RNA sequence: UAUAUAUAAUAAU
């Protein structure tokens, strides 16, 4: 469970979806995983997104390069958890 | 130095740093800690980081049982990154009728370790549907009693299931 | 079916 790995799109409006990601962090390198999805039950959580890149090695160049950048209401967070 | 600042848990949705200092300082001294419950923006996760300076407050305080807010507190010395996220957490489904968190925390208490285990209540929030939780520090006692998924409980079974990773 | 955390994370069943 390293420090960076995966990118967590939470304040985002439904402006930029699974298409605009796709390419706003993959700005830098290939990815891996892209999921989107909203706050049905829990009723807070707007344009929520995870982002999975190819390691720390894509992950090290998009995360240290793009992580947290003016976007939304609240930047782009490094994330980390990974899924076997 | 290697001890000192602990990591408030279980704070209640509702608690400022002056009042928790206010209400720990009845320990010992304090020097500084950064709580993030914040009921003037709204709400965020409810813990507390307690710089005590003398090391002693730490071992009464986590060795002592308290509450704030009258809801329910876990404090505890600051716990290794590592450690905390090898620690594992189930939920459990279905409950005696009438149980309280004594039992039920000291149910589990035998095999795997019990690091942060407890029934849930109306009290807490209004939810006593029903239900259980249990935190080892590890995840091998969770496969462990997971092939036991109903166990013997009081008078009612109790259906294990994991805290929500399906796994 | 439901959970108050290491200052951050959607869905499901």
């Amino acid at each position: 469970n390293p420090p960076s790995r995966v990118v967590y799109l939470g304040s985002i409006p439904y402006d930029q979806t699974e298409e605009q990601i796709l390419d706003l962090c993959s700005n830098v390198g290939p990815v891996i995983n892209l999921k989107m999805m909203f706050d049905p039950q829990t009723g807070r959580s707007k344009g929520y997104a995870f982002i999975e890149f190819r390691d720390l090695e894509s992950s090290a160049s998009a995360v240290r390069n793009l992580n947290g950048y003016q976007l939304g209401s609240r930047f782009l967070k490094c994330g980390y958890s990974s899924n076997s | 130095k290697e001890s000192c600042k602990m990591f408030i848990g279980g704070l209640n949705w509702d608690t400022t740093e002056d009042n928790l200092r206010e209400y720990f300082g009845k320990y010992g001294t304090v020097t500084d800690l950064k709580i993030m419950k914040d009921p003037a923006t709204g709400r965020s996760r409810g813990f507390g980081f307690l710089s005590f300076e003398k090391p002693s407050s730490v071992d009464e305080v986590v060795k002592t049982q308290h509450i704030l807010d009258g809801k329910v507190i876990d404090p505890k010395r600051a716990i290794p990154r590592d450690e905390q996220d090898k620690t594992g957490k189930i939920f459990v489904g279905g409950i005696g009728p009438d149980v309280r968190p004594k039992e039920f925390e000291e149910f589990f208490s035998q095999w795997g370790t019990i690091i942060d285990a407890q029934l849930m209540l109306d009290k807490d929030t209004g939810q006593s549907r029903g239900f259980g939780f249990v935190t080892y520090d590890s995840a091998d006692a969770v496969d462990r009693v997971c092939q036991n998924k109903f166990i013997d409980f009081k008078d009612r079974k109790i259906e294990i299931k994991r805290a929500e990773p399906r796994h």
